Formats: structure tokens, C-alpha cells, sequence
């Protein structure tokens, strides 16, 4: 069984929320699994939503494809996409995110870097 | 280490 590391919200806006989730595979230290989880609370669905993100040269990224665009208003289905980290460097990860989608007739673009992202994810 | 968005 895997490191039980904590799941870590990272964003909250208007009832839209992402959270990340972290596996480390004991069978290959090097790698970190994140998935992102795109929720939805409030009254209006999010839609052409799309999360971009960003590491240090020090490590390398992969993206899979997300599991959907839309996010349905009242705690719809959830998106979900994982990132595949390679990192056998043990260097800090450091991790910056764009999202973008509309929301209330309103395009919605964030960009950050996530803080408090836990050691186990990197050590 | 640079970075880049894909």
C-alpha cells in the first residue's frame, strides 16, 4: 500500500473548487501521481474548462486528458485529470496552474502557483 | 528551472 499523503485544495471561487490528490508508487520512487478534481457547487454548470499547468525544468510533466470540459451546477459530476511527475532528482516540486472556463456567462481565467504542496509529494 | 505552459 502507498504513502497515505493528504489531498490538498488549492482553489475556490464562486462555488467552483480544485482539489488535488497525490500518490507516490512505492514500486517507483521517482514518480508522483496528481490527480485534479474540478467540483462544482453553485448554481450555474462550468463549461470549456481546461487546466494547464507547469513544473520546474528540474522535473518533467505529463498530462493525460481530462474526463470531461463541464462541470454541472449542485455538486455535478466531477472532472478529473491526472498528472504523471517524474522526479528522481528529489528536487522541490513547485507547481503553477492556468484554468480557464466560463461560468454565469462569464469567462474565468486564474493562474497560480500551489502552495503548501506536501514534501511527501517530492522527497 | 524554467517552466512552460502546454
Amino acid at each position: 500500500g502507498s504513502a497515505p499523503i493528504p489531498d490538498l485544495k488549492v482553489f475556490e471561487r464562486e462555488g467552483v473548487q480544485l482539489n488535488l490528490s497525490f500518490i507516490r508508487p512505492p514500486e517507483n520512487p521517482a514518480l508522483l501521481l496528481i490527480t485534479i478534481t474540478a467540483t462544482n457547487f453553485s448554481e450555474g454548470d462550468v463549461t470549456h474548462f481546461i487546466c494547464q499547468a507547469a513544473v520546474p525544468k528540474s522535473l518533467q510533466l505529463q498530462l493525460q486528458a481530462p474526463s470531461g470540459n463541464t462541470v454541472p451546477a449542485r455538486g455535478g459530476l466531477p472532472i478529473t485529470q491526472l498528472f504523471r511527475i517524474l522526479n528522481p532528482n528529489k528536487a522541490p516540486l513547485r507547481l503553477k496552474l492556468r484554468l480557464t472556463y466560463d461560468h454565469f456567462h462569464q469567462s474565468v481565467q486564474e493562474i497560480f502557483e500551489v502552495n503548501n504542496l506536501p514534501v511527501e509529494s517530492w522527497q | 528551472p524554467d517552466w512552460d505552459f502546454n
